[PDB]
């Protein structure tokens, strides 16, 4: 199995990338979780409203 | 080490416009998305006789 | 038929009621859907989101 | 912590990675620019 | 039978990890994944 | 199963770039050569559990035997810096060693890969281009000048800058080896990372003084010797991979070639089976105002160097 | 033996309920404790 | 992710090894000190694209600052011979130096890997042990000697005479690191060759005599400074791969065993993850008469070594 270095470092890419795309935005899940945590359920037009 | 650089720094710029398109259009419709003043029925469609 | 009668059809039809209520004590899973629906409607445009509860 | 505060083996963490690994072995048997 | 002898307490092993409700705050990262890219591969022998 | 020739591996540069080149999976004999002490660094590699075997000549009568079979030639040879003593001085040493070192090459071996290393470089690489032209025996495609450090040294102040992954990390160099002339192409840098005005005028000038902040942090004890060594392996091992027939030998070296008015300059070539295959034209044009204004700068200085050394070369006996 | 197993139990602030410890149970060359989880974490549905 | 701290990295074996750490994939910081010529050695090695970064310490005030965090401490310190001198001048200099080096990391960090490079380790380790039982901080699972220089030359030497591919010989090594006490088990060798008896006699006496031939044949101008420095870097890479947490971490060490009446031992060791963690005991049986009776006379000579390291040890003050 020559084939299995190579997939874990592009989910190592993957999981960067998405670092360093939520570490930016870090303010916008954090009030997201507020709100999760503040009323239990919750829709994608609470996501469109929250985004900002 | 033996692992060099992977997929690109190009499609990562694509993802990237892809977020940034998705998060304007989202900032875009969150504020400007109720705006309706009227509806009235043309019943009197004057291009078509007048 | 309004945005909440639509929401609250759907909602009757693909969830469970359920006695015995318990909810999640360990906030920490709650990050991992927050992530996962964000990076669902960002970037993958054409799918669905099912509620995060 | 000494990674003691993971949510071992439970739902949905299982799905996404069978999802991850087929998503990998789909695109890397239909390789036979985009990668480097 | 050990109530009155106190032995060397253990700490705690899964207190869990919780979010106030409602406090308004930035709860911080490190700033990072821990997850290492498994590359561990020695190099080529000599004579080639 | 490649053959090395390093000619002045007793200096200082000399021992560890024989014992980095020792320890390639790519040679298998090694013929170290210098004027003297050079029985010892070969008794002492003589013990490493490696097959690369280690054989030395000592003098220029066995410089002769030194250079048969030879497939690359190394030339580390050249006296560091001492006390009381000018730039003309240690221009006309160390020319001089390089052009008995070459003229030996040219007598024995014209069809082995010649690394020139003596300082200055701009001025000694056309010194070794004429001495070979004096002999019939020039071949343009099979002599470089060993300008890998500016490119190692460009990559760690970029990655210690701006926080980068080291190996992922390498900084395009133009120009020369000696102060001003080099160039970092700071705006082609991969991974792609935006730099500022005063970030890129501060890499630069570290870049190009990083040579004066070593040789004044040794209080005179001489020149960089370890980086020298590492930089001066990696060429010698891509060059050994050029030998091997590998499709992408990608370097930065001071070679003969024809980007801009000067004969010589120091640029990205990728190198081949016969030696120098093809010279990158893509680092040339895309500059913005800061590299071209750098590019006009020391245009001028590096001609003059040039003529210096073609000037010296051809002086008569 | 159990002994041991009882001792590391109740170290331990936040173990398991031990019911009771039985040395040779019924004639078997053998012990027994008998350690009965927390309702929360049976609750979870998830171990840490 | 590693901390290494070579003390004494300006001198003769220093620099090499410590060029030859920088290059290790398991550094991530290094502590260069010496008590001069140490900020020039900082200077090469701070310019390699090599992520291990590199700091350095001047004088024994900053001794204390060095030692912070540090895994692995490394000590080749120790003047080189010099002409006119004898060998008790040249065992006092090098055993106040070491003593003072082992008082610091005694003082500093006594959790720490200790590795003794300074000639002869035979009456230097001894000397290091009872400096480290004098401050109550003493550790007979993390003290090693460096022995390994006896077996790259007996693989060496056996590879050249049996014609066998030098990747896969591996000679066993036992007594000390000191002439005639290093005695090579060749009945032991994989892989299996057979071999006759004055080959056998040859071989010996040269692995035995292979330094002073090294210290002959450079006339006078030091020791062995490239082959000394590539044991001390192998030894130094499998002790970071014991702390690493592999489970086969194999070499051959002068360290305090009991395998026979001598306190310390050359032999083959096994490091883990808190140091030593087994001793090869087989190595001692299934020896012919000739390594039978080899080990019977070079027991009363390193009996008598290791009895004059812990005399000068436990000298007054």
């Amino acid at each position: 199995l020559s084939n299995g270095f190579f997939r874990s470092n592009t989910r190592s890419e993957s999981y960067q990338y998405l670092s360093n795309l939520f570490i930016s935005n870090g303010t916008l899940l954090d009030r997201m979780t507020k709100t999760l945590l503040k009323k239990r359920w919750l829709f994608s037009d609470e996501m469109k409203i929250g985004f900002m | 080490p033996m692992e060099t650089q992977i997929i690109s720094d190009d499609t990562w710029k694509l993802v990237d416009e892809i977020w940034d398109k998705k998060v304007e259009e989202i900032k875009a419709e969150a504020v400007i998305q109720i705006e309706e003043e009227k509806k009235k029925p043309q019943i009197l469609m004057a291009t078509h006789f007048f | 038929i309004d945005t909440n009668t639509i929401r609250s059809a759907l909602h009757r039809q693909t969830w469970d009621l359920r006695s015995q209520v318990r909810s999640v004590q360990d906030h920490g899973i709650l990050f991992y859907q927050i992530g996962r629906a964000v990076a669902q409607n960002v970037l993958i445009s054409n799918c669905p989101i099912d509620p995060i509860s | 912590p000494d990674e003691k505060n993971r949510i071992t083996s439970y739902g949905f963490v299982e799905n996404d990675s069978d999802l991850v690994h087929g998503l990998l072995e789909v695109q890397g048997a239909l390789v036979g620019t985009l990668l480097f | 039978k050990m109530k009155d002898l106190s032995p060397l307490m253990f700490e705690d092993f899964v207190k869990p990890f919780q979010i106030n409700p409602d406090d308004e705050e930035l709860l911080p990262h490190k700033d990072r994944v821990s997850y290492q890219p498994v590359d561990l591969r020695a190099a080529p022998l000599h004579r080639s | 199963s490649y053959k090395v020739a390093v000619l002045g591996a007793a200096g200082g540069i000399g021992q560890p770039l024989s014992l980095l080149i020792k320890m390639s999976p790519l040679v298998s004999t090694l013929h170290l050569y210098d004027i003297a002490n050079v029985k010892g660094v070969a008794a002492d590699l003589s013990h490493c559990n490696t097959p690369s075997q280690v054989r030395d000549f000592t003098g220029p009568s066995e410089l002769a035997d030194c250079l048969k079979d030879v497939n690359v030639v190394v030339i580390p040879a050249g006296v560091p810096r001492k006390p009381g003593m000018t730039r003309d001085d240690l221009f006309n040493i160390n020319a001089n060693i390089v052009k008995t070192l070459v003229e030996a090459v040219a007598e024995n071996c014209p069809n082995a890969f010649i690394h020139i290393i003596s300082n200055p470089v701009n001025s000694t690489v056309p010194i070794a281009a004429e001495v070979l032209k004096k002999k019939g025996v020039y071949d343009p495609k099979k002599l470089f000048g060993v300008t890998t450090l500016d490119v190692v040294r460009a990559n760690t102040f970029v990655s210690q800058k701006k926080n980068l992954k080291l190996i992922d990390v390498d900084v395009p160099v133009i120009g020369g080896h000696a102060g001003i002339t080099i160039l970092p192409l700071l705006s082609k840098t991969k991974p792609s990372v935006n730099f500022t005005d005063e970030e890129i005028q501060e890499l630069t000038v570290r870049i190009q003084n990083a040579g004066t902040e070593v040789v004044d942090a040794k209080a005179g004890a001489g020149s960089a010797t370890l980086s020298m060594a590492y930089a001066a392996a990696r060429f010698v091992e891509s060059s050994l991979r050029a030998l091997d027939g590998d499709g992408d030998v990608y370097e930065c070296s001071f070679v003969e070639s024809t980007l801009t008015d000067l004969p010589f300059f120091a640029s990205r070539v990728k190198i081949g089976k016969n030696g120098l295959e093809a010279v990158i034209e893509s680092d040339l044009q895309g500059l913005t105002e800061y590299e071209q204004k750098a590019l006009e700068a020391l245009k001028v200085e590096l001609k003059a160097s040039i003529d210096k050394g073609v000037a010296f070369a051809n002086k008569p006996a | 033996h159990e002994a041991g197993h009882i001792v590391l139990a109740h170290l331990f602030p936040r173990f398991d309920w031990h019911a009771f410890s039985q040395l040779l149970p019924g004639g078997k060359e053998t012990a027994v404790s008998v350690f009965y989880p927390r309702e929360d974490m049976v609750d979870q549905g998830y171990t840490t």
